[PDB]
C-alpha cells in the first residue's frame, strides 16, 4: 500500500486518479473562492469517504452511492429540498406518503435520467461542492437548506457561460466573507447587542426571536424563496440562475427572514398536539356518564338514554373545533396553511352540526309528548353515527384530517410534508406488534374504567341526584343552596373521577408495557435461571463464531488458536487495571506453559471456564461485573462482522470545557502542616484498596509487563521524591477518578482493539514480516490509524493555563494518532474592526514550535465567534468539519470504555445496515420509488445494557442519547447536535426527517417543561400515524402530564373531601350491613344515607395509592445498590416553598378540617402522605442531630426573615418574595385570566362548604331566623388587609418625624398579629365549635389568594398605587410564611427534645451515599461564651413565640368552655352574626309517618 | 508558605486597567473580561524577590466552574467593587465574603477597595444614590472589615500605584504576622 487512501488509489478500476480529484478540487476553489486550507480539508474529507466506501465494493459503485447518499439519491437532502422547492412538489409527496401507509413520477423520472447521464468526473464535481459548501458553511450548517439553496446558487453559476469566460480567479475567502458572512451576522444581531464597544447579551421572549429553525423554513416552500429581495429592491427570483450566486452577497435578510412558529401559553400546545388523547378520554367518559345517570335524563326511556349517549360525538367534534382554533393561532396566517386550516375548520363544524341535529330533534319535547318509533329509531342510529365519529377523530390525525378530499389547488398541507411528515412506518411483525400492544392497552384500560365507574357511582348518583335536604340557610338565600348541596358533592365526585380516568391510561400502558417485554424475553430465550456455568462453557464459541471473522478468511488454522489470543488480549488489559490478582490472572489464562513442541501442550484451555466451584474473580471487582456482561452479550445474536480492512472508517468526537485533564500531583498529596477532611489519595486507596495495595507490593506492574508477552506464544511528597513514581501516582489517580484522561484512554481501546483483530485475522502479514517485530507493530498502526479516529474538541486551548498546556501536551504525547480541534484568535488588518476567529486541529505527528505550541495542521476562518449561544452543540459544531469517515460516536467529557466493548465495534457499525447489504444502481429507469428499499436510512444508533422481578423493573426504568451517528445522514440534515440555544431534540429532527432509530443490547457505554412548546413535539402530535402517536405521547410528555393529573386530582380530592365531609356532619346518616337487604326500610325514619359516597372516599384512596405506588417504583428501582435487603435551614424552606409546600399545608389543613369533621381509615394514608411531603427535606438533611444545630438555624432563619427591612439584601425573605414576583412578571391578558380562574374555581367550592356547615341542617325551620355566614366570610376576609393598609397609610405618613429596620419589622409583626386576631375572630363567631371555624378559615385564606392574584391580574396589564399593592400582597406573604416557618419548628421541637438521637443520625449516615465526616474549628473562650449566650438568647426566644402561639390556640377553648356561650342584640339585617345557636337538637327522626 | 493572591469583581468594574499597569505597565482603556488566567508580578518583600501568583477571573455566575479552584490557600483577595457603587459592597457581603471563608481556611483573609481615585465623585455617586444608598468611604470598608474579622482592610490602586507598593509587600508578609 503506502498510500494515504489505499482503497481507492491501488484499485486500477478506479474511475478517477487522485490527481483529477485534486485538479477539481482546485478549480472549484478558484471558481468560487473558498479558504485553500478548507479546500485541503474537504480534499481529504472527500478522499476518506471513498476510501472507507471503496473498502466494501467496487471504486465506481462506491462514488455513485456517495453522489445518490448526498444529491441525487431519493436519501439525499439536495432531492428533497430541490423537489419541495423548485418543483414544488411538497403537496404530491404527502399524497404518495398517504397512499404508502407534470406529475410527481414523471419529473422523478426525469430526474434520474438527468443523474443516469453524469460521467463520473461531473459527479466527483457535484460532491466536492458540496462538501466545499459544507465546510465554509460554519453556523449556517444548523439551517441545512439554507445550504442547500445556497449550493443550488453555486451549481447555476458555476455551469454558466459567464463563469467560464472570466480569467481571474475569484479572491481567496470570498464565500465565507460574502455569502455566509451576512447570514452569520443576522443570526448574532438576533441575539446580541454592542455598548462601549463590548458585545453585550440580550434577552427577548422566544416568541420574539428569530432563530435558526425560522430562518431554515424560510427556504421549504418555494414562496418562502419568492421573499428574498435585494437591497436595491428588486425580488432574487427576477434575476437569471447564472446571476444569483453574486448578487447573493447583495441581499439583506433582516427584512427577509420572519418567525413561522409563534408560542404561547402551555394548555393551548397541550390542546392542540395532543388533541387525539382528549378526543378520546373525553367522548368515552361522557358516553359512559350518559349511560349510567337515568335521573338526569329521566323526567321525574331507552330513547333518551341512546340520544344522551350519542353527545358523546359531539364532544369529540367540540374538542376538534377548540384544537383547530389553537392551530389556527400558532401559525401566520400569510404563511402557506392559512387556508387549509379555515377549510378544515368549515369541515369540522359541519360535522359538528350533522351531530347536533338529530339530537336537537329528539331532545324536542313536544316529538316526546307522542312517543314515535321513528324517534328511537333515531336516536339509535344518531348513537351509532356518534361512535363513528368518536373513531374516526380518535384515528385520524388532525394534520391534513379531511385534505384528501379537498384536492385543492392552495397547498393542502399546513407543514411541508417532505421535512416534517415523513416518517420510516414499522415493517414485518414489529408493526403489527405495535397495533396489539396498543389495542390490548386500550382495551383493558376501558374495561376497567366501566368497570369502576359503573360499581363506585351506580348507587352515588342515585342518592345525590334524589336526595332533597332540610336547612335555615343564610340570610339572603337561605332556601337555595341547602336543596342543591348533595348536588354540588357529586358534581365534584365526577370531577374527580374524572380526573382518575386518565391515570388510568397510563397505569395500563406501564403494566402492559411491562408484559409484552416478559414475552420478549422469553421469545429471545435469555434466562436468568439458565445457569452462569453454561454461559461460560458455551463463551468461547461464541467468540469464535462472533467476535472474529472467520468464514471470511480460509480455514487454515484451529479455531482454538484464534480465541486463545482473543482473550489472552482481553485478561491482560483485565490485569493491566490490576482488577485481577496474578494467581487469578493465571488461571483466567490460555496456559502455554506446557511445551509447544506437543501441540495439546501448547494450548490449554483456561481453568476458569473448564471447571465451572473457585473464586476465579477477586469478590466485587469490576473486571469480574464486566466479563460477566461479556457473556451474557455474547449470548444475543448480533450481527455477523466483516474482516477489519473492509470495515468502515469512523470517528470519535468528545468535547469539553474546564474538565480536568490529568490529576495534579498537588491534589494527590498535600502539606504536612494541615488537617482537612481525609487526603484524597488515601480516599481513592480507601476505594479501591486491595487493587492499590497489589501492584505496589508485588509489584505487579512488571511482573504484568512481562506476563503480557506470556513467552510470546499469546519536596512536594513526603514519602517519596522519584518524578517517575509521580508519573504513576499521577495516572493511577486519573485512571480512578471522573478524568478526561480516563476517557482518552478508554477510547484508544478502540484502536488497540482494531490492531488486535487485524493481527489475529491475518497470519499472512505476521508470516510475510517474519520476526521483524517494530515492522509489524508499525504495519497494524498503519491499520489502526487509517481506519480509526479520535477527536477531542477544546474551545479552551487559546486560553489555556500552564499546567492545563502542560496536561494536554502529555496527553498529545502518550497518544500521538490523537487529534485535537480548538479555536485561535487575530486582531484584525483595520483599526476599528471585530477581531478573526480561526479554528485549528493539531494531532501528535505535528512538529513542536520554538515557543512550545504546537503547528496547527488546518486552519479555517470562521466569520464570527462560533459560540453564538451558551451550548454544547455550537461546541460540537465548530469541531466536526474536522471528523472523518462514514460514522460518528458521540461522547460527553466523561465516558469509560473497555477491550471487550471494543472488539464488537464492527458488530455495532454493521447495524447500520450499510455494510452487508447488496448494491444497485439507483437511477435505474425501471426503478420505482415505491419499489425501493433505501428510502428509509439508519439515522442514530443507541446503545443500552427474583431476579427476574429485578430485570423487569430494570427494563421499566431503562424504556423510553444518541450513542452513534450516521455521519452522512445527519450531516447533511441540520447538524449533529441541534439544542440551538439537547439530544431528544436532535434525535426527534431524525425521526421527523425520514431516518430510523435502532437500539442495541451488547454494547453499553457508562455516563456518570420548556418543550411542551417546541415546534417538533406538534409537528410530531399533529401528523404521526395513531399508534405510533401514542407511543410517542407516552413515552415522553405522558410522564409528566401524568404527574400534574396525580397533582390535579389530590388538589380535587382535597376539595370534595371537604365539601362531602361538611354533608356528613351537618347531616344525620344511616347505615347498613351486607346481609341485611338492599332494598328495606331506613332504619331511622327521614334519614339520608351518604354511606355509600364515603365509601367512595375509600375507593378513590386505594385508586390514588395504586398510582402513586406505580409511579414510584422506578424510584426505588434506581436505587439498586441498597438491593432488596434495604444545611441552611431558612434556604432550604426557600428552596422547597412553592414547590408543594404551600400547597402541601394548604392540603393538610383541608385534611385537618377534613379528619375532625368525619373520621375514615383511608384519611390517614393521606395524612401519611401529607406529612411525608412536608418533613422530606427536613428529615434526609444532615446535621440534625443537635440542639446547638437547630438554633444557629432558627437564628439563620429569624435573621432571612429579618435582612432586607431596611437595606435591601439578596438572601432575605424581602428578596424571595421580589424573585416570585419577577417570575410571575390583549389577548394574553385573556390567557392570565384562563389561569385565574381555577383558583376562583377552588375559593368557591370551599366557601360552598363552609356555608353548608352554617346552615342548620336537623334544627326544626324557624321562620324568618337565619345566619350570615357569607358576612363573616367577607369581614374576615377584608379585616386583615384593611388593617395592612390603614398602618401602611400610618406609617407613611405619620410619626417619621420622631426617628429615636424596627419600623419595618414592626409593620410586619403587626400583620401578622393581625392575621392571628381575625382567626381568633373567627374562631369566636363560630361560637367555639372547632370544625365550622376550620372550614371558614380554610375559605378566607383561599379568598385571600384569589384577591391577590386578582391585584398581579390587573398589574401585569398610577406607578405609587401598583407599588402600594405590590407591599400590601408581600405583607400578606410574610404573615403566611411566618406562621408556616413557626409550625414547622413547632413540629421540630420534639426531635430536639430527646436526649440523644445519635442512632437515627447514624441510620442516616448509613443510607446517604457520601458517608463523609466533618468538625469544626477551634474557638476562643470568650467567642465560645458569645456562641453560648446566643443559644440561649435564640432559644428563650424561640420558646416564647411557641408559647405564645399554644396560648393563642388554647387558652381561648379554655375560655369558652369557662364561659357560657350566648348571643343577642342582632338587628339592622345583620341577624345573628355570631353563630345563632347555643344549643341545638339536629336530629329529625322516627315522628311515625310524618318526616321533619 | 504556598500564598496565591487572587482578583476577583464583575465586569469593566477597573480590574483590567489595575491589573495590566501592575503587571506590565500599561493602562488600556477598554475593560477586557477575565475568565481564568494568573500573572507573575516581581516585587521585593524583605530585601527578597518575590514572585506574585496574580490569579485572575471574573466575577460572574457564569464562571462558577473555574473560578473556586485557586481560591484555596489564598492570603490576599482583591474584591472589587466600586466606592460609589454601595450595592457592589452589599453584593461582597453577601457572597463574596462567604465564598472566600468557604475556601481560605487557615490563612489570613486581606478585604481590598478598589477604585480609591474615585471615592467621592459626585456625579456617579448622585446618580446611583437616587434608589437611597450612601456614600462609601474608607472607614466604611474598614468597618466591613471589622465585622467580616478580616485581618486587614488595605486599599491599592495600581492606576496611580497607590498602595499597592506597600499593601502587597504587606501582604506577602501577612503570612507570618497572621
Amino acid at each position: 500500500p503506502n498510500e494515504p487512501y489505499p482503497a481507492w488509489t491501488a484499485d486500477s478500476q478506479s474511475p478517477v486518479s487522485i490527481e483529477q480529484i485534486e485538479d477539481i478540487f482546485i478549480d472549484l476553489t478558484n471558481r468560487l473562492g473558498f479558504q485553500r486550507d478548507s479546500m485541503r480539508n474537504m480534499f481529504d474529507h472527500f478522499m476518506v469517504l471513498l476510501d472507507s466506501r471503496s473498502s466494501r465494493m467496487s471504486p465506481d459503485q462506491a462514488l455513485l452511492s456517495l453522489h445518490a447518499d448526498y444529491i441525487g439519491g431519493d436519501t439525499a437532502n439536495y432531492k428533497k429540498w430541490y423537489f419541495a422547492a423548485q418543483l414544488d412538489m411538497d403537496d404530491e409527496i404527502g399524497f404518495r406518503n398517504m397512499s404508502l401507509g407534470n406529475s410527481l413520477e414523471a419529473a422523478d423520472f426525469r430526474w434520474k435520467a438527468k443523474m443516469n447521464q453524469l460521467s463520473p468526473l461531473e459527479r466527483v464535481r457535484h460532491i466536492a461542492l458540496y462538501l466545499l459548501c459544507w465546510g465554509e458553511a460554519n453556523q449556517v450548517r444548523f439551517t441545512a437548506e439554507c445550504l442547500c439553496f445556497i449550493y443550488k446558487c453555486a451549481l447555476d453559476y458555476l455551469d454558466s457561460p459567464l463563469c467560464q469566460q472570466r480569467q481571474e480567479p475569484m479572491p481567496e475567502g470570498d464565500f465565507l466573507n460574502r455569502v455566509i458572512t451576512p447570514i452569520y451576522h443576522f443570526i448574532r444581531n438576533q441575539v446580541y447587542e454592542i455598548v462601549d464597544g463590548r458585545f453585550v447579551k440580550r434577552e427577548r421572549d422566544h416568541n420574539k426571536i428569530v432563530g435558526y429553525d425560522d430562518l431554515n423554513q424560510l427556504f421549504w416552500y418555494p414562496e418562502g424563496i419568492a421573499k428574498i429581495v435585494l437591497e436595491d429592491g428588486t425580488k432574487l427570483i427576477e434575476l437569471p440562475l447564472e446571476e444569483r450566486y453574486l448578487r447573493l452577497g447583495d441581499v439583506v435578510w433582516d427584512d427577509v427572514f420572519f418567525k413561522t412558529y409563534k408560542e404561547t401559553r402551555t394548555w393551548l400546545h397541550l390542546v392542540t398536539n395532543f388533541n387525539r388523547i382528549w378526543v378520546m378520554h373525553i367522548s368515552i367518559f361522557w358516553m359512559y356518564f350518559a349511560y349510567n345517570s337515568p335521573t338526569f335524563y329521566t323526567h321525574n326511556l331507552a330513547a333518551y338514554k341512546w340520544a344522551s349517549c350519542a353527545l358523546g360525538g359531539t364532544v369529540a367534534s367540540l374538542i376538534q373545533i377548540v384544537a383547530t382554533l389553537c392551530e389556527w393561532s400558532f401559525v401566520p396566517r400569510k404563511w402557506a396553511g392559512a387556508q387549509h386550516l379555515s377549510r378544515r375548520f368549515w369541515f369540522l363544524c359541519i360535522i359538528f352540526g350533522i351531530n347536533l341535529g338529530p339530537i336537537i330533534f329528539v331532545f324536542a319535547y313536544d316529538k316526546d309528548t307522542v312517543y314515535s318509533t321513528a324517534a328511537h329509531v333515531v336516536a339509535a342510529v344518531m348513537f351509532f353515527v356518534a361512535v363513528a365519529t368518536i373513531i374516526f377523530f380518535s384515528i385520524m390525525p388532525l394534520g391534513g384530517l379531511f385534505t384528501s378530499y379537498m384536492k385543492k389547488s392552495t397547498r393542502r398541507y399546513v407543514a411541508s410534508q417532505t421535512f416534517t411528515a415523513a416518517f420510516a412506518p414499522l415493517h414485518g411483525l414489529d408493526r403489527w406488534m405495535s397495533y396489539l400492544v396498543w389495542v390490548t392497552v386500550f382495551a383493558a384500560k376501558y374495561s376497567e374504567s366501566y368497570y369502576f365507574l359503573v360499581l363506585s357511582l351506580r348507587d352515588p348518583i342515585r342518592i345525590l341526584s334524589t336526595t332533597a335536604m332540610r336547612c335555615t340557610g343564610e340570610y339572603w338565600w337561605g332556601a337555595v343552596l341547602c336543596k342543591v348541596q348533595p348536588k354540588i358533592v357529586l358534581g365534584l365526585v365526577i370531577a374527580t373521577d374524572f380526573i382518575l380516568f386518565f391515570l388510568d391510561t397510563y397505569l395500563w400502558y406501564i403494566i402492559v408495557n411491562t408484559i409484552f417485554s416478559v414475552g420478549k424475553s422469553f421469545y429471545l430465550g435469555i434466562s436468568i435461571l439458565t445457569p452462569w456455568r453454561n454461559i461460560f462453557t458455551r463463551l468461547p464459541k461464541r467468540i469464535y463464531s462472533k467476535i472474529l471473522a472467520t468464514t471470511d478468511m480460509e480455514i487454515k488454522y484451529k479455531p482454538k488458536v484464534l480465541i486463545s489470543q482473543v482473550w489472552n488480549a482481553i485478561i491482560i488489559s483485565m490485569y493491566r487495571e490490576h482488577l485481577l490478582a496474578i494467581d487469578h490472572v493465571q488461571k483466567l489464562l490460555y496456559h502455554q506453559v506446557p511445551s509447544e513442541i506437543e501441540g495439546k501442550r501448547t494450548l490449554r484451555a483456561p481453568t476458569f471456564f473448564v471447571s465451572q466451584e473457585t473464586e476465579f474473580f477477586p469478590r466485587d471487582s469490576e473486571a469480574e461485573r464486566r466479563i460477566s456482561f461479556f457473556a451474557q452479550s455474547l449470548s444475543t445474536p448480533i450481527p455477523e462482522p466483516l474482516p477489519v480492512d473492509n470495515m468502515p472508517t469512523f470517528t470519535v468526537l468528545t468535547p469539553h470545557y474546564a474538565e480536568r485533564i490529568l490529576l495534579s500531583l498537588r491534589e494527590i498529596i498535600r502539606e504536612d502542616d494541615q488537617f482537612s477532611r481525609v487526603t484524597l489519595l488515601e480516599y481513592l486507596k480507601q476505594l479501591h484498596p486491595v487493587e492499590w495495595e497489589c501492584f505496589v507490593k508485588d509489584t505487579k506492574i512488571l511482573a504484568e509487563e512481562t506476563a503480557a508477552y506470556e513467552g510470546n506464544e499469546n519536596c512536594i511528597g513526603f514519602k517519596s521524591a522519584a518524578p517517575e513514581y509521580t508519573l504513576r501516582t499521577r495516572i493511577w489517580a486519573s485512571l480512578r477518578s471522573q478524568t478526561l484522561y480516563r476517557t482518552i484512554s478508554g477510547f484508544m481501546n478502540y484502536s488497540r482493539a482494531i490492531k488486535l483483530l487485524y493481527r489475529v485475522e491475518n497470519p499472512e502479514i505476521v508470516q510475510m514480516f517474519g520476526g521483524n517485530a517494530e515492522g509489524l507493530e508499525r504495519e497494524l498502526e498503519k491499520m489502526a490509524r487509517r481506519k480509526f479516529k479520535f477527536l477531542v474538541s477544546m474551545q479552551r486551548l487559546a486560553k489555556f493555563k500552564p499546567h492545563e498546556l502542560e496536561n494536554a501536551e502529555f496527553l498529545l504525547r502518550a497518544y500521538p494518532d490523537l487529534q485535537i480541534a480548538y479555536l485561535d484568535e487575530e486582531p484584525p488588518l483595520t483599526e476599528g474592526e471585530e477581531p478573526r476567529i480561526y479554528s485549528a486541529l493539531i494531532d501528535g505527528h505535528c512538529e513542536i514550535l520554538d515557543n512550545g505550541r504546537r503547528r496547527p495542521k488546518f486552519r479555517v476562518q470562521l466569520s464570527g465567534n462560533p459560540i453564538l449561544g451558551d451550548g454544547k452543540s455550537d461546541n460540537q459544531n465548530h469541531a466536526l468539519i474536522f471528523y472523518r469517515g462514514e460514522y460518528i460516536q458521540l461522547i460527553d467529557a466523561n465516558q469509560d470504555n473497555y477491550l471487550e466493548e471494543c472488539l464488537k465495534i464492527r458488530s455495532v457499525l454493521a447495524e447500520f445496515e450499510e455494510l452487508n447489504v447488496e448494491q444497485v444502481n439507483p437511477y435505474a429507469p425501471g426503478l420505482r420509488y415505491e419499489e425501493q428499499t433505501t428510502n428509509h436510512p439508519v439515522a442514530i444508533v443507541g446503545a443500552r445494557e427474583f431476579g427476574t422481578l429485578f430485570a423487569r423493573t430494570l427494563s421499566q426504568i431503562g424504556g423510553k442519547h444518541p450513542d452513534f451517528i450516521n455521519a452522512t445522514f445527519m450531516t447533511t440534515r441540520g447538524g449533529v447536535s441541534k439544542a440551538q440555544k439537547e439530544d431528544i431534540y436532535a434525535g426527534m429532527n431524525a425521526m421527523l426527517r425520514g431516518g430510523r432509530i435502532k437500539h442495541c443490547e451488547y454494547y453499553q457505554c457508562g455516563k456518570g417543561g420548556e418543550q411542551m412548546l417546541s415546534r417538533e413535539y406538534y409537528y410530531l402530535g399533529t401528523q404521526l400515524p395513531v399508534d405510533r402517536f401514542l407511543t410517542f405521547y407516552y413515552a415522553h410528555p405522558g410522564f409528566h402530564l401524568n404527574n400534574l393529573f396525580i397533582q390535579l386530582s389530590l388538589q380535587m380530592f382535597m376539595l370534595t373531601l371537604v365539601n362531602l365531609s361538611s354533608l356528613a356532619h351537618e347531616s344525620i346518616m344511616c347505615i347498613y350491613d351486607r346481609n341485611k337487604p338492599k332494598t328495606d326500610v331506613l332504619v331511622p325514619i327521614g334519614c339520608y344515607n351518604f354511606q355509600p359516597a364515603v365509601d367512595w372516599v375509600r375507593r378513590y384512596t386505594l385508586s390514588i395509592f395504586i398510582v402513586f405506588w406505580i409511579a414510584f417504583v422506578p424510584i426505588v428501582v434506581q436505587e439498586l445498590i441498597e438491593r432488596g435487603l434495604w444545611i441552611p435551614f431558612s434556604i432550604l424552606y426557600s428552596r422547597f416553598a412553592g414547590s408543594a409546600i404551600y400547597m402541601g399545608a394548604r392540603s393538610m389543613l383541608m385534611l385537618l378540617f377534613g379528619t375532625v369533621a368525619h373520621w375514615q381509615a383511608p384519611l390517614l394514608w393521606f395524612w401519611a402522605s401529607l406529612s411525608s411531603l412536608i418533613f422530606a427535606p427536613f428529615v434526609f438533611n444532615p446535621h440534625q442531630f443537635a440542639w446547638e444545630d437547630f438554633f444557629l438555624d432558627y437564628r439563620d432563619y429569624i435573621r432571612w426573615l429579618s435582612r432586607g427591612n431596611n437595606q435591601y439584601h439578596r438572601n432575605s425573605w424581602i428578596g424571595y418574595v421580589r424573585m416570585s414576583r419577577a417570575r410571575i412578571t390583549a389577548h394574553r391578558t385573556n390567557l392570565i385570566m384562563a389561569e385565574i380562574i381555577p383558583c376562583a374555581i377552588y375559593a368557591a367550592g370551599c366557601f360552598i362548604a363552609f356555608t353548608f356547615i352554617n346552615a342548620q341542617t336537623g334544627v326544626k325551620t324557624t321562620d324568618d331566623d337565619r345566619v350570615n355566614s357569607v358576612l363573616r366570610i367577607i369581614i374576615c376576609t377584608l379585616a386583615p388587609i384593611a388593617v395592612n393598609l390603614g398602618v401602611l397609610f400610618f406609617c407613611m405618613g405619620m410619626s417619621c418625624c420622631s426617628g429615636p429596620s424596627v419600623m419595618a419589622g414592626i409593620a410586619h409583626g403587626v400583620a401578622v398579629i393581625v392575621h392571628i386576631a381575625f382567626f381568633i375572630v373567627m374562631w369566636v363567631l363560630e361560637s367555639f365549635n372547632f370544625v365550622r371555624m376550620l372550614i371558614g378559615v380554610v375559605t378566607c385564606i383561599q379568598c385571600q389568594r384569589l384577591i391577590f392574584h386578582c391585584m398581579t391580574a390587573l398589574m401585569l396589564t398610577t406607578q405609587p398605587s401598583r407599588e402600594l399593592t405590590a407591599k400590601v400582597i408581600e405583607l400578606s406573604e410574610f404573615a403566611a410564611d411566618f406562621v408556616l416557618g413557626h409550625v414547622i419548628l413547632i413540629c421540630q421541637l420534639p426531635l430536639i427534645i430527646i436526649p440523644k438521637i445519635d442512632k437515627f443520625h447514624s441510620i442516616m449516615l448509613f443510607w446517604l451515599k457520601p458517608s463523609r465526616q466533618i468538625r469544626p474549628p477551634i474557638y476562643s473562650l470568650k467567642q465560645t461564651r458569645l456562641r453560648k449566650r446566643m443559644v440561649k438568647k435564640y432559644c428563650s426566644l424561640y420558646f416564647l413565640v411557641l408559647a405564645i402561639f399554644a396560648g393563642c390556640i388554647i387558652g381561648p377553648a379554655v375560655a369558652s368552655a369557662k364561659i357560657h356561650k350566648h348571643i343577642g342584640d342582632s338587628l339592622d339585617g345583620v341577624v345573628h352574626n355570631l353563630f345563632q345557636p347555643i344549643n341545638t337538637t339536629n336530629n329529625d327522626t322516627g315522628s311515625q309517618m310524618s318526616t321533619y | 508558605i504556598r500564598r496565591k493572591l487572587v482578583i476577583v469583581g464583575d465586569g469593566a468594574c477597573g480590574k483590567t486597567c489595575l491589573l495590566i499597569v501592575f503587571s506590565k505597565g500599561q493602562f488600556p482603556e477598554v475593560y477586557v473580561p477575565t475568565v481564568f488566567e494568573n500573572y507573575v508580578a516581581d516585587v521585593e518583600v524583605d530585601g527578597r524577590r518575590v514572585e506574585l501568583a496574580l490569579w485572575d477571573t471574573a466575577g460572574h455566575e457564569d464562571y462558577d466552574r473555574l473560578r473556586p479552584l485557586s481560591y484555596p490557600d489564598s492570603n490576599v483577595v482583591l474584591i472589587c467593587f466600586s466606592i460609589d457603587l454601595p450595592d457592589s459592597l452589599e453584593n461582597v457581603q453577601e457572597k463574596w465574603i462567604a465564598e472566600v471563608l468557604h475556601f481560605c481556611q487557615g490563612v489570613p483573609i486581606i478585604l481590598v477597595g478598589c477604585k480609591v481615585d474615585l471615592r467621592n465623585d459626585p456625579q456617579t455617586i448622585e446618580q446611583l444614590r437616587q434608589e437611597g444608598q450612601q456614600p462609601v468611604t474608607s472607614q466604611e470598608g474598614q468597618s466591613v472589615a471589622d465585622q467580616i474579622g478580616a485581618t486587614g482592610y488595605y486599599e491599592c490602586s495600581a492606576k496611580t500605584g497607590y498602595g499597592v507598593r506597600e499593601v502587597f509587600e504587606a501582604a506577602t508578609r501577612a503570612s507570618l504576622m497572621g
